Formats: structure tokens, C-alpha cells, sequence
């Protein structure tokens, strides 16, 4: 009913600024507070500030004003939020959502404020980094590889830059028994993550295993073999 | 034991999430007397 | 804002309660409670310290008095493991929420399986190594790993350990990757990865 649709991801180097758009649809925008949140990937909620789209008059928390600046546009029915000397701490989700209801339409009729709707959260990293594509290894348990350690075969992904990086197995024919660990932000400023096929060679689906791996921002294609 | 006396032997108190609890009050522990001759 | 416990992990079909406490900086009507899954848009569950939003199921129960505040939720599902954030109204300039309780309901109770990785070729003739030693089929998260050469390389300052990953084998899992110059594949005659879990 209510639809809060925001911009799509951002990547930044420190000292920078950035702007950020929540397009608003279903509901009468004039009427409505429109709120900026951040949350840091595992942290907590964060509210930065908000904006009467009907004149522009506009609220912050002191802990993000003169960073932040927020705007309203009643032509494009699009609120906007800019951040401004960039760090990697602002590494980020920033949701726009109401804390608001005129009506709270669909949710009830009071609104006491309280959060009703919200955007789809758009992501802001900040690196020292630039573009660059993975590198892909081969892990097999123990010293050498084994017949009874086909069981956990995996790859290490290494080093790339900025976010996603795709993964599956063996041509996308494989997922049974398929296994991936959280990807992690490097000291070099560039991402990696781990993944298996926790299934032996008992089978023509598993006699051989492949890490396919591609990573959208380079175009780069790896399709490496484990053994 | 009874903490806000309602009758006819129910007590009301504030307990655990804490609730107003009603429930038939204690008089005492128990106490089996070792006695012998 | 306080909220209890850290996390919240009791059993399915149960009631479990949790709580959400500020300083007197706040006002008494104005405190509501959302739910997060991973990577999704807060849901607004219950607002004005009580009232549950329209589409919103019977069995949660908001209640509490001066800034002392509480949400049960009751006939628990897995669908409630998420983590859970309260908010209240800085009385009038400023919105304040929650720490995000996670909702780590009871799965399972299990000791973790692992399986231990040494450098591979075409790491070290890429002029590098990385050592990785994988737990899996545990619960609760109560996990702790040691690296081994084979007395000790914990002290490494490349050493790392992601998150846990939760699974449909109501179970954590976990990996640990010790990244290496490829010469210490070539000092270290052994590499070895020791496990502690439940306790």
C-alpha cells in the first residue's frame, strides 16, 4: 500500500560526499514526515534526521548535523539526504522511512510518531580502495588431499572490490551439501569469504568440484577447479 | 507468603515479567519433629 | 536506551520477555518495538508502549510504567528469530532506539564438527598463503578457535575469524582463516587449528 523506494548503492573514498533519494508512493507526501536512518552492518538502528516535505524545515541529531543535510523535492515526490565529509565508519546502511501517519493508513489511525514505513536501505562503503576482481584458491583438509576429506572441499575468495561477489558450484549444477561463511572487509580495504560442497566424491556430482565465482563491478569470471 | 490478603485464604502480590500473582498462602515451611522415645 | 537481555533465546511455543529502560530523558506513551530479520527494513510491531500495529499477531503483548518497559512475546515461532529493537521519543526534538536484542531462540544443543586446511599451490605460487580451519553442525554460537605451528600462531596479527552463520541444520557455523607469507608455508613444518565449545 504505502511504498517507500529508494537509490540504488553507493562506493566512496573517504573525504568525500554523497547523495542519497527515497521516491515516495501510495500516500500523500505533503502530509508525512520523512526520517534518515543509519545502521552499520550487525550494529544497531541510528536515526541521523528529518524533513517536512510541505515547506522544508528540517531536524538532525546533533551527533550527524554539519555532516548530514537533508532536502524535499514536491515535484519528483522524493525526499534526499546528503553526507558530506565521508569516513569508513559510514560504511552503512541509510533507510529513509515515515515516523508518520496522518492517517496511519493500512497500520491503524494514531501514529504517535513510532516508524511505520520504511525504504529498502541503501548501502554506502567508504574504502581506500579501488575496482579489482578476486583471486580464487583451491582448499582440500589435512596435508594433501584425502578420500574421506572430498568431504569438505572448498575455496578461499580473496580481495576484491567494492561488493557483490557471486558464487556457486560446479556450473550451477551443484548445491547439495553447498556451504558459504560470511564475507569480510580486509586491512587492504578489500573484501573476502569462504565457501564448501561438505558432500565426499561418492558420486559423477561429486567425483570433481568447482568454484564458480564471478564479481559484478570487475566483469570478472573465475570457474576454479578443487582437488 | 501472603502479601496483599484477599480471603478465604488468597493472597495477592506483584512477582515474577512481573505480574500481580494470586495464589493460596504459605502459613509456614513444613517441619516433620525428629522425635523418639 | 537499555534493553534486556543482550540476547533472548529460550525455547519455541514458550513465553519470553523482553525488557526496555531509559533515564527519565523520555516520555511514558511514546515507546514502540520493531523487528529486523537479516538484511531487511525494520517492521513496526507494537507503538504507544502497548498497542500492536494492524496486521500484527495476538500473542505479542507490550506493557510497563515510568521508563520501565517491557515486550512478551508468547507462543513463540521461528519466524520471532530476528533482532528485536524498542524506540522512544526524546520527549520532543529526537528519535532514540533500542540495542536490537537478538531473538535467538532454541534450535538444537551439539559440540561443533571441524576439518582443518593447509596452503594449496596455487595460493603459495601466487606468492602467498592462508591457513583455514572450519567449524559447523554446533549450538549455541558458543565457539572458540586457537592456530598452531604446532605450538602457537594465534598471536598473528593476520589472523582472522568471521561471524557465525546460523543454517536449515538448526545449527551455527563458523570459519577461521590465518593468512601467511608463502615462506611461512615454507619455515612451519606443521600447521594445526584447536576447538573449545560448550564452555
Amino acid at each position: 500500500e504505502v511504498q517507500l523506494v529508494e537509490s540504488g548503492a553507493e562506493v566512496k573514498k573517504p573525504g568525500a560526499t554523497v547523495k542519497i533519494s527515497c521516491k515516495v508512493s501510495g500516500y500523500t507526501f505533503t502530509d508525512y514526515y520523512m526520517h534518515w536512518v543509519q545502521q552499520a552492518p550487525g550494529k544497531g538502528l541510528e536515526w541521523m534526521g528529518l524533513v517536512d516535505p510541505e515547506d522544508g524545515e528540517t531536524i538532525y541529531a546533533e551527533k550527524f548535523q554539519g555532516r548530514v543535510t537533508i532536502t524535499a523535492d514536491t515535484s519528483t515526490d522524493t525526499a534526499y539526504m546528503e553526507l558530506s565529509s565521508l569516513r569508513s565508519e559510514d560504511t552503512a546502511v541509510y533507510y529513509c522511512a515515515t515516523s508518520s501517519g496522518p492517517s496511519r493508513l493500512c497500520g491503524g489511525g494514531s501514529c504517535y510518531h513510532s516508524f511505520d514505513y520504511w525504504g529498502q536501505g541503501t548501502l554506502v562503503t567508504v574504502s581506500s580502495a579501488s575496482t579489482k576482481g578476486p583471486s580464487v584458491f583451491p582448499l582440500a583438509p589435512s596435508s594433501k588431499s584425502t578420500s574421506g576429506g572430498t568431504a569438505a572441499l572448498g575455496c578461499l575468495v580473496k580481495d576484491y572490490f567494492p561488493e557483490p561477489v557471486t558464487v556457486s558450484w560446479n556450473s550451477g549444477a551443484l548445491t547439495s551439501g553447498v556451504h558459504t561463511f560470511p564475507a569480510v572487509l580486509q586491512s587492504s580495504g578489500l573484501y573476502s569469504l569462504s565457501s564448501v560442497v561438505t558432500v565426499p566424491s561418492s558420486s559423477l556430482g561429486t567425483q570433481t568440484y568447482i568454484c564458480n565465482v564471478n564479481h559484478k563491478p570487475s566483469n570478472t569470471k573465475v570457474d576454479k577447479k578443487v582437488e | 507468603e501472603c502479601d496483599i490478603p484477599i480471603g478465604a485464604g488468597i493472597c495477592a502480590s506483584y512477582q515474577t515479567s512481573q505480574s500481580i500473582i494470586a495464589y493460596t498462602m504459605s502459613l509456614g515451611a513444613e517441619n516433620s519433629v525428629a522425635y523418639s522415645n | 536506551l537499555t534493553q534486556s537481555p543482550g540476547t533472548l533465546s529460550l525455547s519455541p511455543g514458550e513465553r519470553a520477555t523482553l525488557s526496555c529502560r531509559a533515564s527519565q530523558s523520555v516520555s511514558s506513551s511514546y515507546l514502540a518495538w520493531y523487528q529486523q530479520k537479516p538484511g531487511q527494513a525494520p517492521r513496526l510491531l507494537i507503538y504507544g508502549a502497548s498497542s500492536r500495529a494492524t496486521g500484527i499477531p495476538d500473542r505479542f503483548s507490550g506493557s510497563g510504567s515510568g521508563t520501565d518497559f517491557t515486550l512478551t512475546i508468547s507462543r513463540l515461532e521461528p519466524e520471532d528469530f530476528a533482532v528485536y529493537y524498542c524506540q522512544q521519543y526524546g520527549s520532543s526534538p529526537t528519535w532514540t532506539f533500542g540495542q536490537g536484542t537478538k531473538v535467538e531462540i532454541k534450535r538444537t544443543v551439539a559440540a561443533p564438527s571441524v576439518f582443518i586446511f593447509p596452503p594449496s599451490d596455487e595460493q603459495l605460487k601466487s606468492g602467498t598463503a592462508s591457513v583455514v580451519c572450519l567449524l559447523n553442525n554446533f549450538y549455541p554460537r558458543e565457539a572458540k578457535v586457537q592456530w598452531k605451528v604446532d605450538n602457537a600462531l594465534q598471536s598473528g596479527n593476520s589472523q582472522e575469524s568471521v561471524t557465525e552463520q546460523d543454517s536449515k541444520d538448526s545449527t551455527y557455523s563458523l570459519s577461521s582463516t590465518l593468512t601467511l607469507s608463502k615462506a611461512d608455508y615454507e619455515k612451519h613444518k606443521v600447521y594445526a587449528c584447536e576447538v573449545t565449545h560448550q564452555g
